[PDB]
């Protein structure tokens, strides 16, 4: 997780 | 990308050269990580 701007948690 | 056939979509950039990174083939993984790398790499090529 270096360059991110995804928020996205709950994966699945 | 739909721009010639089509009129616009807006998209800023890194997105469309991320999927120009899959029409040629290779990953996204390089962009992000590659952020200011792969940007002024292509800067040096402009001021070449």
């Amino acid at each position: 997780c270096d360059v991110v701007i995804g928020i996205i948690n709950n994966t699945v | 990308w739909t721009f010639g056939a089509g009129a616009a979509l807006q998209i800023p950039f890194a997105m469309q050269m991320a999927y120009r990174f899959n029409g040629i083939g290779v990953t996204q993984n390089v962009l992000y990580e590659n952020q200011k790398q792969i940007a002024n790499q292509f800067n040096k090529a402009i001021s070449q």
